[PDB]
RNA sequence: CGGAGCCUCGGUUGGCCUCGGAUAGCCGGUCCCCCGCCGGGGUCCGGUGCGGAGAGCCCUUCGUCCCGGGAAACGGGGCGGCCGGAAAGGGGGCCGCCCUCUCGCCCGUCACGCACCGCACGUUCGUGGGGAACCUGGCGCUAAACCAUUCGUAGACGACC
RNA sequence: UGGAAUGCGAGUGCCUAGUGGGCCACUUUUGGUAAGCAGAACUGGCGCUGCGGGAUGAACCGAACGCCGGGUUAAGGCGCC
């Protein structure tokens, strides 16, 4: 057994200046430092995983306090490897700074 | 004129429209250095309009095309005759250049003119551009490099990879 | 918008931004032009151009509204009393400026182009100064391309 | 997991802007020696900036700010938090992910330093230009431990020195072994050769 | 504008806060800076007001 | 101190820019910043080239300045540089990069086990040297 | 993937194992196997776009898999709870797994060091990135 | 100091245990020569687009079984001691032990394990932090602070002596 | 051969509120040393109007607004904020 996914930083959303689009959330992957290295990564799986309190399913488990919020990779973001992905639901704010994890699924290679 | 890029050199062909009085009128011909030919040929309108009684309503373009370098792999020194106006004037200035193409020497001009001058490419009147031999030359930067021996280092070569890595567990070397 | 630009843009039909028409020269008109250099980009399309304007982005003006000409039929039964009955006819009569042109033109409801793909240089001066503003001759195709 | 970064011939500014984006981006940075930090002008140019900034002090009562503090370690830590939004909670956790010594204590005077060439001296500055040490102008602001540090600085330096020749040892064996061993090895030296891991 | 007549400001501001000590016993501040060439010593020493 | 210098026929090694990875020539020096180059046994037309992107080697061939191409091809045969190139230290760095890079992930896995098992006995020798000497010195 | 490739899969309790893909069947999911013996995996379906593919394949040009292995063959079979119900290995499908690793196997043994391959997992390390490296 | 669990808080998903530094110069050997309390200088030899490379190194995990071949034998795992650490101090190495294994590593032979019938939150750090409790063994401890009273070196009251 | 181009459906009648302090900018312009001063012409603005940029701002630059998704832009920008 050992890791499967790729470390990203929820880097902050969507925005200008001075309005934001919490629809689109902005991620560094490590190791992606140019826009042309980010094509792998497009489409890929995202995962914004977190703990609560109170007990809930897990698929293929039972009961835990895990919690995940799915999304995907559309596009790359800027001349430095950045990439918008789009969750089920907009990120919560305090996940900006935390880990996102970036599935090797849909494989493409 | 926005000097946008890498200049071309145009020949454009010109005259005034025929009319009773004249039913040939003489072709004139002008060495214009341009980002493309729309420019090329506003730019011809406004030389002759400067020199003769004609203008783009009064005549017409018989010719437009690019100049293309003849020796594009020899270098070559080039003397550029230009008039510019600076804030408090109108100045002749003859400079040189070292480089393969006559338009290559001619957007060095513009851009070392900016530089050293602040001149916006609408101030510029380049009125010639020549060829010139090494022997020829008046302008020290231009004549060091005629040498058939010519040799030197790169000292201090600065890394320009700086953010490849980003974090680094060595320091860079200046020497090579 | 000045109140003689504002009239001439109306006549041209480009009562919006990024909006196309075709307009066949003469004095008439190339001095209309000169009027709302400062508010359009112009030059001499192509073949290719035409095509593609008319064939991704060509609405009729049928009965006052706008119509996608996804049929012959839509052409023929407006135009086709001056022989224009297809896509190619309409094309051709506007490529050449045929007889007809005037209301082949005026048929076709002005092209709304996208934004420019790519971004201008300067919309605030003329082409020959670095800008967009004005005629640019044959690079108005490198503009349709990235508009269309 | 903690980024570790000498502050021996970089520039103020420079480092700054790096430490700056990633504590905002999540991650634990310690800058140590920031008395070996560098700033382009020339000394005295730097010395009267900051003789500029002690006169900036509340008119009716100086404790209640600025703060001026003196050590290379809190200059760069205010450098770096001009550089955040510290006034959000966002700033601030940012700002708790950094820590900035002067010297190297420990644990990290046994731990390897990173640098950061974007920020280094001698690759942005022309070498004809002035600078200013921090720790020079730190001591000449009021900084009271130059000449302690100095001293401390001076015995970790000794010791580091007995721990590389211990390490040029181990390597000086390593390299007679990997001969004594040639012929039992010699299966394994060839696939790394064959995929580069050895030239 | 400028006061009249010129007059020093009266009292220090260089003994602010004038607040009651925390301590009873005055604190030495600053000792005698050590020099490594004389005889062991010591430097201070307590004594009541007669 | 310098040992290479910019001089006609000077063999670079280009880091950078379109023709990354290959080897020119030295034939003219345009001004400060650009020579003209030829490549012509590497595949590089005659052309100007910024010292920026070059990466002077230790070679230096022997043909006038501004030489046709002719005679640059002519000299690079004669000394072989293509060969003394891929027998330096410098080409085989190169070559070692580019086979780690291209490493397969069933290559990436036979690499770890051959690793593995030669960097045990390389430390089994070391520790009966470290005992070694020990008793030199007991 | 063409037949013979080696195959990691990405999802499932047999994430991260490397499989040898078969053929892929009438539903467009891939049919691969373990073998059974080096990493337990069976003859079993999985999807393409939850594999990744590398470039280290085999010749089974020469291995003759049963017709009747279909996707009708691999479909789960619904288990009615009113406690729980357990799924029991088919004696069938125990005598497909022989018939087609009996064939695999050999081919996979020719390659040096495959089989131990073929034991081992595929996970990320630290700074193992997977746009860098070809698999 | 030496058991089950229960609440609650989160994040994380291998480790790098270190010369000093120069940058118009560096790094490693060589000690054959000169100095010093094994280290410094010289000479000599090697590398220098750093390969004694952070563009790096270390570790690498499916488990077990049968029997072979390489590698170990100066070996792996497990209770007593001595050098060593202070800027914000080491669950490192080494000497003994009575023990405990010839399995750990590499290449093969031989089969097996829920093979849960394509699918998510998998995979550590984790005997994590904090809180109540419940045990269950051993070795240990039996204080102060504030009020009240008193003082007047203090004092609007608090505070302070 | 509805006799230039272009565009566009026009004509017409009743009843009618608020307003009748304005102010700003390019160009032109009177008085004044000048004024974020007083007074004019033209157009456009603010007033009545949000929105992106000019850190901040009635008027500047871009652009005008139903509630949304995707894409692309303007004027402006791209060390960090
Ligand atoms: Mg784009
Ligand atoms: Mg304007
Ligand atoms: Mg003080
Ligand atoms: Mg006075
Ligand atoms: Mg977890
Ligand atoms: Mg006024
Ligand atoms: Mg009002
Ligand atoms: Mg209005
Ligand atoms: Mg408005
Ligand atoms: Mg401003
Ligand atoms: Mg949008």
């Amino acid at each position: 057994s050992g890791r499967l996914w790729c470390k990203a930083i929820f880097a902050g959303y969507k925005r200008g200046l001075r309005n934001q689009r919490e629809h689109t959330a902005l991620l560094k992957i490590e190791g992606v430092y140019a826009r042309d290295e980010t094509e792998f990564y497009l489409g890929k799986r995202c995962a914004y995983v977190y703990k609560a309190k109170n007990n809930t399913v897990t698929p293929g488990g039972k009961p835990n306090k895990t919690r995940v919020i799915w999304g995907k990779v559309t596009r790359a973001h800027g001349n430095s490897g950045m990439v918008r992905a789009k969750f089920r639901s907009n990120l919560p704010a305090k996940a900006i700074g935390h880990r996102i994890r970036v599935m090797l699924y849909p494989s493409r290679i | 004129m926005k000097a946008s890029g890498t200049l071309r050199e145009y020949k454009v062909v010109g005259r005034c429209l025929p009319t009773p009085k004249c039913r040939t009128p003489p072709l004139y011909r002008m060495r214009i250095f341009a980002p493309n030919h729309v420019v090329a040929k506003s730019r011809f309108w406004y030389f002759v309009s400067q020199l003769k009684k004609m203008k783009k309503s009064s005549g017409e373009i018989v010719y437009c095309g690019q100049v293309f370098e003849k020796s594009p792999l020899r270098v070559k020194n080039f003397g550029i005759w230009l008039r510019y106006d600076s804030r408090s004037g109108t100045h002749n200035m003859y400079r040189e250049y070292r480089d393969l193409t006559t338009a290559g020497a001619v957007t060095q001009c513009y851009r070392d003119m900016g530089a050293r001058h602040r001149a916006r490419a609408h101030s510029i009147q380049i009125m010639k551009v020549e060829e010139i031999a090494a022997s020829k030359c008046r302008r020290p930067a231009v004549k060091q490099f005629h040498d058939s021996k010519i040799k030197f280092p790169l000292p201090h070569r600065v890394l320009r990879r700086q953010h490849k890595p980003r974090f680094t567990t060595k320091r860079p070397n200046t020497f090579f | 918008v000045s109140p003689k630009v504002r009239k001439v843009l109306q006549l041209l039909r480009l009562r919006q931004i990024f909006n196309g028409t075709f307009v066949k020269l003469n004095k008439a008109s190339i001095n209309m032009l000169r009027i709302v250099e400062p508010y359009i980009a112009w030059g001499y399309p192509n073949l290719k151009s035409v095509n593609e304007l008319i064939y991704k982005r060509g609405y009729g003006k049928i009965n006052k509204k706008r119509i996608a000409l996804t049929d012959n039929t839509l052409i023929a039964r407006s135009l086709g009393k001056y022989n224009i009955i297809c896509m190619e006819d309409l094309i051709h009569e506007i490529y050449t400026v045929g007889k007809h042109f005037k209301e082949a033109n005026n048929f076709l409801w002005p092209f709304k182009l996208s934004s420019p793909r790519g971004g201008m240089k300067k919309k605030t001066t003329h082409f020959v100064e670095g800008g967009d503003a004005g005629n640019r001759e044959d690079q108005i195709n490198r503009l349709i391309r990235r508009m269309n | 997991q903690v980024l570790v970064l000498d502050g021996r011939g970089h520039l103020l500014g420079r480092l700054a802007a790096i430490v700056a984006k990633q504590v905002l981006l999540g991650r634990k940075v310690v800058v140590v020696r920031c008395e070996g930090i560098n700033i382009s002008g020339n000394f005295y140019r730097n010395k009267l900036k900051y003789l500029a900034f002690l006169r900036k002090r509340m008119n009716t009562n100086p404790s209640r700010g600025p703060y001026h503090f003196r050590a290379p370690s809190r200059i760069f830590w205010r450098t770096v938090r001009g550089m955040l939004p510290h006034k959000t909670k966002r700033g601030q956790a940012a700002l708790d992910r950094l820590k900035v010594f002067d010297g190297i204590p420990p644990p990290y005077d046994k731990k390897k330093r990173m640098v950061v060439p974007a920020a280094l001296k001698v690759v942005r500055l022309k070498p004809t230009r002035k600078f200013a040490y921090l720790g020079r102008l730190a001591h000449e602001v009021g900084w009271k431990y130059q000449a302690v540090t100095a001293t401390l600085e001076e015995k970790r330096k000794e010791k580091a020195k007995i721990h590389y020749r211990k390490k040029k040892q181990l390597m000086r064996l390593r390299k007679q072994a990997e001969k004594n061993v040639e012929k039992k090895i010699s299966k394994f030296t060839d696939v790394l050769k064959t995929h580069g891991l050895l030239v | 504008s400028h006061r009249k007549f010129s007059a020093p400001r009266h009292g220090s501001l260089g003994f602010l806060p004038r607040k009651r000590s925390s301590r009873h016993r005055g604190k030495v501040k600053s000792f005698p800076k050590d020099d490594p060439s004389k005889p062991v010593h010591l430097t201070a020493f307590l004594g009541y007001k007669a | 101190v310098f040992r290479r210098f910019v001089e006609v026929g000077r063999v670079a090694y280009v880091s950078f820019g379109p023709h990354a990875g290959k080897l020119v020539a030295i034939v003219d020096v345009i001004d400060q910043n650009r020579a003209l180059v030829d490549g012509p046994c590497t595949r590089v037309r005659r052309q100007a080239m910024p010292f920026k992107c070059m990466q002077l080697t230790d070679f230096i061939l022997k043909f006038p300045h501004s030489a046709r191409q002719k005679y640059v091809r002519k000299a690079w045969e004669k000394a072989d540089i293509n060969t003394k190139w891929a027998a330096t230290r410098w080409a085989k760095k190169i070559e070692a990069r580019e086979r780690k890079a291209k490493m397969t992930d069933f290559d990436r896995y036979k690499v770890m086990k051959a690793k593995k098992m030669r960097n045990r006995i390389i430390k089994n020798e070391v520790k009966k040297l470290q005992r070694a000497a020990l008793l030199k010195a007991s | 993937i063409t037949p013979g490739t080696i195959l990691i899969i990405l999802t499932g309790r047999h994430r991260g194992k490397r499989v040898v893909f078969l053929k892929q069947l009438s539903s467009g999911l891939l049919l691969v196997t373990g073998p059974l013996s080096l990493n337990r995996v069976p003859l079993r379906r999985t999807h393409q776009k939850f594999v990744i593919a590398t470039s280290t394949k085999i010749d089974i040009s020469g291995v003759k898999i049963p017709k009747h292995l279909t996707d009708a063959y691999f479909k789960k079979k619904k288990l009615r709870k009113p406690e729980k119900e357990k799924y029991e290995i088919t004696e069938q499908r125990k005598v497909d797994q022989k018939a087609v690793d009996s064939q695999i196997l050999p081919k996979i043994k020719a390659v040096p060091q495959l089989q131990g391959y073929l034991r081992s997992v595929f996970a990320l390390t630290n700074g193992v990135y997977p746009h860098k490296l070809v698999f």
